[PDB]
């Protein structure tokens, strides 16, 4: 469908995953002989994840600017998104509650229990509704499928009730997760480049393209 | 005719069964110490993959894990 | 660990157990008695 | 000391690579027998992109470091690496040429570029070695040149050679048939390219030995 | 059937309906277990009521006594004759030991249904108590089950419910601005775009301690804002 | 069935829950033998057993000096002890070591040949050392309460309430170590530091335990 | 930079380039050489599926793309190299 679609992908691409676009020339998904983390199970699942966080992420990276031009928050905050104490050298926000290693110890025990719990389910799947952990585990059973795993709580209001609905919504999903992964990539180059906002950049190319574009900001 | 990557999933189980069984590696050495001369034949024939099997997929997978380890060394 | 403790009973593992003792107690004794020569 | 562990860390991944790839994934000979993708990946990405990586680090690093040790600053004064990687003014000033970015490059004016990129020859008056502006150049040009030879064989698609092709296409009339069953010879026999590989690395073992002493590379080496 | 609350969505197997309120709402599935559903219900119960005691305490107090702060009514230099100035010690004493009575007895009727309904000192004086978390009798003189306790026990839950979220918004809005709920509905009254959470947030006007006779007690906000 | 230190993962087969606080827990199969897991048994118990008595030491003493009492730090008690009292130290050291060594010495011989020391052969002493299980030595000197003969049910209950505070005892030790070489001071005086001001006074700010910061 | 000598010889060259492989030139991805360099059917391992009328796959653009930019490097280089 898309471009740079080959013979060789079609073989195990026929539309059965979320968003197959038949884009594939490095054949990753190739099941034929295929082991450790190259193999559908597992890209799919990272391919998931990393839309989730990363639509987490733009998101994040492009609304304290954005609020901050709406005058929505005040001036203390309304500062990059590198530039919030993520990258020290690049500058640190000294406004929270404590010093950034406090929040990482509290990140890293967070962070440990529910990826733990996750990659536990991946690995074998419903273990997670068995154990006691404060009677959650009622709905950390999930499903076949690592990656959409539902319940009480991660599907909240039961939305796709069709296998149409479902698979619509899951499309959309990785559309809406790849755009975010190259608009996430785009504010590293961004900001590695121009040294400024993603929302400065936007607002610095909407006034002039012609003097504001990657070829004018070399030097 | 087609450049993938290839693989085999668990061929051999990590345990340390064979590590109290010296010269398992050959046909020869896995009997068992009679004379000095193999103890010595334990050391000549460690490294030597094609002697242990013809099976070329067998060498070439042994010579890659070897140049890992050599690495590891180096580091 | 049956294995495991049969492999480090093995000839090459407890020489080198055995001489970093024999080494490492010698070492000390001159450590601790520096230069001796006689009784 | 950071240096040291990650060395240490390393060699626990070499170590965890060498199990994971004997009893978890183990390739197939197929997998080895990719001579051709082999070499392509080995011209262009190891020995090109690791030119280019070293010589973007003495751009960077080694440059204006050892141009300030030479220049007589204080060790203990001089910036630190991220200090010069993260400001252009005092890479600026230690080489104009960086006070115009990277446009020069993507504007065919390398020559913008002539005060880290040089054909000074010779050696170091001040410390004895050769001078790393020269080196610098060097690795550029080097990672260029194997970037470039990467992109010879062919992979997956229909750009590019097969070395058996190469080899049966050459054949005169002192030889017979020529290089016919060579391919096969070296692409299933771990011995006779391995003699190959000994040979020309220990000729390049010496031969590095030789333009060691004649052309001294380090500061204070000679 | 009954509603919802929301709409698409498939109640759980545990909630059929028959406790009050029961609006098939539990996304972390804490009540798959009978015994903690059991207590999560007296639990509720007794946030619901404490909420609307509190709610209804805060309302009365603002409007009899419209110059005393209702966050810093507990204070010994706040407090209404007789009792001004009067030594905390042997209030907590009383508190303690009356509220340790009636909730051993609640605790030990909660796990032995019926068991300890009899009066210990006057044999005779009991109490009905058809369900848990429901004694009745003394408790309700004026006699207002009998009839429709169902719709009822509704009203009471949800009014509970309401009153739990509404001492929540006291609490915080008490935190941002340092006032009590109805001048703060003044406040925002007399200027709707100038007074909100947009710009009341991130200040905390709750000190970083108090020093209650002789002992300091330690405050805080409920976020981190400017103390 | 029962709970694991890593839910999802399967209990290995020497841990089948039979002893007490048994959660599967052996990544490095340590105690996969028999005799190998009974001696481990014992060494965990008296391990337990001494870091209950460390902790709850350190704690009483920690609390008598964060008090005006006038009481030495546990770091600084041995030497209070042996300055303030005429008491010579190679000396306490033996003594102790007579004692210890009795003591574990019986034990020892008894894990060897089990019910061995209830031969009478020490005053004519037999049910005072005939041991109930391994590590468990009930009888009326280790046990004159008796609960270790009654209610089967709690005295299990009672197994895993000792090695569970036995294994946050050895935790409460090792922490009183490295706040010590950390931060300098005694536990209740790094508790008070950080009752004071939690956001600012962790392991996070100490400049020791995380060098980056 | 746009118009002059250096942006026109780049664009040029590898407008060439592109312009030599997909008017069947040049070696492409479909069509091989020998040693004799006469255009001949290939072996693919990929296939790629493009719509284009004589075959044009993304990989050709690539490789020319590739081929022009080093042919116009040299060519500035080499005409700033002779003062012309
Ligand atoms: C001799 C070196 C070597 C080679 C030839 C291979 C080859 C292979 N590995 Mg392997 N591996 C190696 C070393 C090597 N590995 C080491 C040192 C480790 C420890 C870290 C691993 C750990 C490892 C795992 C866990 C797995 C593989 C897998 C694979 C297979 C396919 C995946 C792949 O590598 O494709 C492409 C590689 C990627 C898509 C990821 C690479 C991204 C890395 C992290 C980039 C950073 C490294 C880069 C060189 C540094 C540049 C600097 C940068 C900061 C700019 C493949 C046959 C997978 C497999 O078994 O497949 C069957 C698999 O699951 N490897
Ligand atoms: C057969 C040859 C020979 C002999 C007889 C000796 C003898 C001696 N060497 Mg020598 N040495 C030798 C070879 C020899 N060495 C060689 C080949 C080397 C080169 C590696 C050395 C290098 C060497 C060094 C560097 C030193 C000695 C020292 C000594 C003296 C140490 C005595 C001691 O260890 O304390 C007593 C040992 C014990 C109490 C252990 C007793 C064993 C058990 C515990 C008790 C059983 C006893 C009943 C000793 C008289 C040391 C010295 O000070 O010289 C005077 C010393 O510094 N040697
Ligand atoms: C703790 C993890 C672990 C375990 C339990 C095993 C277990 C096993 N491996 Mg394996 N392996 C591992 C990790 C492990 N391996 C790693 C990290 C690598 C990468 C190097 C390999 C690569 C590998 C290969 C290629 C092969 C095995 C084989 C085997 C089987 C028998 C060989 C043996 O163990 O004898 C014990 C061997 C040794 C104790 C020698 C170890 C030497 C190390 C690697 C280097 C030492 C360097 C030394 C310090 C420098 C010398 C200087 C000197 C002065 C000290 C056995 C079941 C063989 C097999 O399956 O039989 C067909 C097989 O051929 N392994
Ligand atoms: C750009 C891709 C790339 C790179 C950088 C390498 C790099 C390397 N290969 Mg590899 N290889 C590749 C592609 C690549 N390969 C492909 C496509 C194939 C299949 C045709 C192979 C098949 C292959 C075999 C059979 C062997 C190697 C070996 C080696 C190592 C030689 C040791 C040395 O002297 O170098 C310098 C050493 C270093 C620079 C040490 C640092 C290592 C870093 C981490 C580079 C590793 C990069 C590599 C791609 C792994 C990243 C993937 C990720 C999954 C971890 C070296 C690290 C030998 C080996 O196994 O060594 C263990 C060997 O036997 N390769
Ligand atoms: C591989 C070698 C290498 C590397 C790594 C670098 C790296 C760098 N060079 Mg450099 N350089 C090199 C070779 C190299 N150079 C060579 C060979 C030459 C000679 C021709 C030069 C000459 C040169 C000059 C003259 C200058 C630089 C400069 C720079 C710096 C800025 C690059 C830039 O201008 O913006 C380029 C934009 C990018 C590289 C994009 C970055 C992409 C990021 C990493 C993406 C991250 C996205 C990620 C998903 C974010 C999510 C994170 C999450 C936690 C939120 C940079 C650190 C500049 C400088 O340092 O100023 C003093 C500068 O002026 N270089
Ligand atoms: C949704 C993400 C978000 C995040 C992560 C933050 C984070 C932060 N805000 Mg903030 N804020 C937000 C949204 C957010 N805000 C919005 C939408 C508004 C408009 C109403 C404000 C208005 C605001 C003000 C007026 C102030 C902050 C301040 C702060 C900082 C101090 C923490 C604090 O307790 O202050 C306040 C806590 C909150 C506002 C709770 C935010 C919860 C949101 C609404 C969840 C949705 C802190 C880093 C303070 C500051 O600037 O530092 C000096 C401060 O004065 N914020
Ligand atoms: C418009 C066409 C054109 C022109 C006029 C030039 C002109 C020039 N080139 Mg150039 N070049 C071109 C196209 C062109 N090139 C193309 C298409 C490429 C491929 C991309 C190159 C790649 C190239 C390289 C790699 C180099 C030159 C170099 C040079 C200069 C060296 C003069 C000389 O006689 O070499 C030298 C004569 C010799 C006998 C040396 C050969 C020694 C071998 C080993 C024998 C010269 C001014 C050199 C340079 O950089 O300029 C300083 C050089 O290194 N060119
Ligand atoms: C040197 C001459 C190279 C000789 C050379 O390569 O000439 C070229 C000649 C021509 O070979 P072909 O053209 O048939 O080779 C084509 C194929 O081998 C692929 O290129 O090769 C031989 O003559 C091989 C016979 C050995 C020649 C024996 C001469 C001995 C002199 C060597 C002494 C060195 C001093
Ligand atoms: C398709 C294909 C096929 C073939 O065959 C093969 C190949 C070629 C390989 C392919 C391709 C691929 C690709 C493209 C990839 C890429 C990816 C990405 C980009 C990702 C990102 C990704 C990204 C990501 C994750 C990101 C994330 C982010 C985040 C979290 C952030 C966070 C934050 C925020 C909020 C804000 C603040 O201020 C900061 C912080 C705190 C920090
Ligand atoms: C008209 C038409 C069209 C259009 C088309 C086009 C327009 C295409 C294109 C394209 C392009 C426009 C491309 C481009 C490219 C580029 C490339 C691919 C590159 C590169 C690079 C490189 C590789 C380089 C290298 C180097 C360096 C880095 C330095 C040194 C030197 C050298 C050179 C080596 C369409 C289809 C729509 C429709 C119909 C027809
Ligand atoms: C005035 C001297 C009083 C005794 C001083 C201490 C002596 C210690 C002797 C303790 C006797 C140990 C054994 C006692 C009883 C034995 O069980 C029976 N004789 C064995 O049949
Ligand atoms: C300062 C050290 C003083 C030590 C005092 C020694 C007292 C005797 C203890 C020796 C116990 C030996 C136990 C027998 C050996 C064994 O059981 O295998
Ligand atoms: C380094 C490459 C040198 C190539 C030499 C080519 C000589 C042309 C020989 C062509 C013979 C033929 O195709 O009939």
């Amino acid at each position: 469908l898309y471009v740079g679609a080959s013979q060789s992908s079609l073989a195990y691409l026929d539309g059965s995953l979320p968003g197959d676009f038949g884009f594939d020339p490095l054949g990753l998904l190739d099941p034929v002989n295929s082991g450790g983390f190259i193999e559908p199970k597992w890209l799919q699942y990272s391919e998931v994840i990393h839309a989730r966080w990363a639509m987490l992420g733009a998101a994040g990276c492009i609304a304290p600017e954005v609020l901050g031009a709406a005058g929505l928050i005040p001036d203390a905050t309304n500062i990059k998104w590198f530039e919030s104490g993520v990258i020290p050298p690049a500058g640190s926000y000294n406004g929270y509650w404590a010093d950034p290693y406090t929040i990482f110890f509290v990140e890293i025990v967070a962070m440990q229990f529910a990826e733990l719990r996750r990659l536990q389910d991946f690995r074998y799947p419903g273990s997670m509704g068995q154990q006691y952990f404060l009677g959650l585990e009622a709905i950390f059973k999930g499903s076949g499928d690592a990656a959409y795993p539902g319940g009480p709580f991660f599907n909240l209001f039961n939305l796709g009730k069709t296998e149409a609905a479902m698979k619509e919504l899951k499309l959309k999903e990785i559309k809406n997760g790849r755009l975010a992964m190259l608009a996430m990539l785009g504010y590293g180059a961004q900001a590695v480049m121009t040294g400024k906002g993603p929302f400065q950049n936007l607002v610095e190319h909407l006034a002039d393209p012609v003097n504001n574009n990657i070829l004018t900001n070399f030097g | 005719k087609k450049v993938k990557i290839a693989v085999d999933r668990n061929p051999v189980e990590t345990s340390f069964e064979k590590w109290a069984k010296p010269g398992h590696f050959s046909r020869t050495l896995s009997k068992g110490p009679n004379t000095t001369t193999w103890i010595w034949n334990l050391h000549a024939d460690a490294h030597d993959f094609d002697s242990h099997t013809s099976d070329l997929e067998e060498i070439s997978r042994k010579v890659f894990s070897a140049h890992f380890g050599q690495l590891g060394i180096i580091f | 660990m049956k294995d495991f403790t049969t492999y480090l009973s093995t000839a090459p593992v407890i020489a080198t157990i055995w001489f970093t003792f024999t080494a490492g107690l010698l070492i000390e004794i001159n450590r601790y008695f520096p230069d001796p020569l006689v009784f | 000391y950071t240096t040291a562990i990650g060395g240490l860390v390393m060699a626990a991944a070499m170590f965890f690579a060498g199990w994971f790839h004997y009893h978890k994934a183990a390739p197939k000979l197929e997998w080895f027998q990719n001579v051709e993708s082999m070499l392509n990946h080995h011209l262009g990405g190891l020995l090109g992109l690791g030119s280019l990586a070293w010589a973007g680090h003495q751009i960077h690093v080694s440059l204006p470091v050892n141009k300030l040790l030479d220049a007589g600053v204080d060790p203990k004064e001089i910036p630190l690496p991220h200090d010069l990687l993260l400001n252009r003014a005092i890479m600026a000033d230690l080489y104009p040429s960086f006070a115009k970015g990277i446009a020069p490059f993507f504007t065919l004016n390398w020559s913008e570029y002539s005060d880290f990129l040089t054909f000074k020859g010779g050696l170091n008056p001040v410390t004895g070695g050769l001078w790393l502006s020269d080196t610098a150049h060097h690795h550029v040009a080097i990672a260029v040149l194997f970037l470039v030879a990467g992109h010879m064989y062919r992979t997956n698609w229909g750009i590019g050679h097969s070395m058996k092709e190469i080899l049966e296409a050459h054949r005169g009339p002192f030889t017979g048939e020529g290089h016919v069953g060579l391919y096969e010879i070296l692409t299933t026999s771990w011995h006779a390219q391995l003699a190959i590989n000994l040979a020309l690395f220990g000729s390049l073992s010496i031969i590095v030995a030789h333009h060691m002493y004649a052309m001294p590379p380090y500061p204070y080496l000679a | 059937d009954r509603k919802l609350w929301a709409p698409g969505v498939v109640a759980p197997e545990y909630l059929k309906g028959d406790l009050a309120g029961d609006y098939g709402w539990d996304p972390l599935g804490l009540g798959a277990d009978p015994t903690a559903l059991k207590w999560y219900r007296q639990s509720e119960l007794q946030h619901a009521r404490w909420a609307m005691l509190g709610v209804a305490g805060v309302l009365v107090q603002e409007i009899v006594k419209p110059d005393v702060y209702f966050y810093e009514a507990g204070l010994p230099q706040n407090l209404p004759e007789p009792f001004t100035n009067i030594n905390m010690g042997g209030l907590l004493a009383w508190e303690f030991i009356l509220m340790h009575w009636v909730e051993v007895r609640r605790w030990q009727d909660y796990k032995n249904f019926g068991s300890v309904n009899e009066d210990p000192i006057f044999k005779g004086n009991k109490v009905p108590n058809p369900e848990m978390g429901y004694p009745g009798g003394i408790f309700d003189p004026f006699g207002f089950s009998k009839g429709n306790l169902k719709e009822l026990q509704t009203k009471e839950i949800k009014n509970g419910r309401l009153a739990m979220i509404a001492y929540m918004a006291f609490i915080l809005q008490a935190q941002a601005t340092g006032k009590g709920p109805l001048a703060a509905l003044s406040a925002h009254l007399s200027n709707p775009f100038g007074n909100n959470i947009l710009k009341n947030i991130g200040t905390c006007t709750v000190p970083h301690s108090v020093d209650v006779q002789g002992l300091t007690i330690p405050l805080t906000c409920l976020w981190p804002g400017s103390q | 069935v029962r709970p694991v230190w890593f839910p999802g993962n399967p209990p290995p087969a020497h841990l089948d829950g039979s002893l007490a606080g048994d959660y599967g827990f052996d990544p490095l199969f340590l105690g996969q033998e028999p005799q190998t897991l009974k001696w481990y048994v014992q060494a965990e118990l008296v391990h337990g057993r001494f870091a209950m008595l460390g902790a709850a030491g350190i704690i009483l003493t920690s609390i008598g000096a964060k008090v005006g009492l006038g009481f030495p730090e546990w770091y600084d008690a041995g030497k209070v002890v042996v300055e303030k009292n005429n008491i010579d130290f190679p000396t306490l050291m033996v003594i102790q070591f007579y004692l210890m060594g009795w003591a574990e010495t019986k034990r020892w011989y008894d894990f060897k040949n089990p019910g061995s020391q209830a031969d009478g052969s020490f005053l004519g002493f037999t049910e005072e050392f005939k041991g109930l299980e391994n590590g468990y030595p009930g009888g009326r000197f280790f046990d004159p309460m008796g609960l270790s003969r009654g209610d089967a049910a709690k005295y299990q209950e009672y197994k895993q309430k000792e090695v569970k505070n036995g294994r946050l005892a050895m935790i409460a030790c090792l922490g009183f170590a490295a706040q010590y070489a950390a931060t300098g001071k005694g536990p209740l005086d790094n508790l008070a530091d950080h009752l004071a001001d939690p956001n600012h006074v962790n392991f996070a700010t100490n400049g020791v335990s995380i060098p980056i910061a | 930079f746009i118009g002059s000598s250096t942006n026109l010889i780049m664009v040029a060259s590898t407008t060439a380039t592109l312009a030599a492989a997909r008017f069947g030139l040049a070696p492409t991805v479909k069509k091989n050489t020998t040693a004799g360099l006469k255009l001949v059917d290939s072996k693919n391992s990929a296939g790629v599926i493009s719509n284009d009328p004589a075959g044009f796959t993304i990989v050709d653009v690539l490789a020319m793309g590739a081929a022009g930019h080093g042919l116009g490097v040299g060519i500035v280089l080499g005409l700033k190299g002779i003062g012309a």
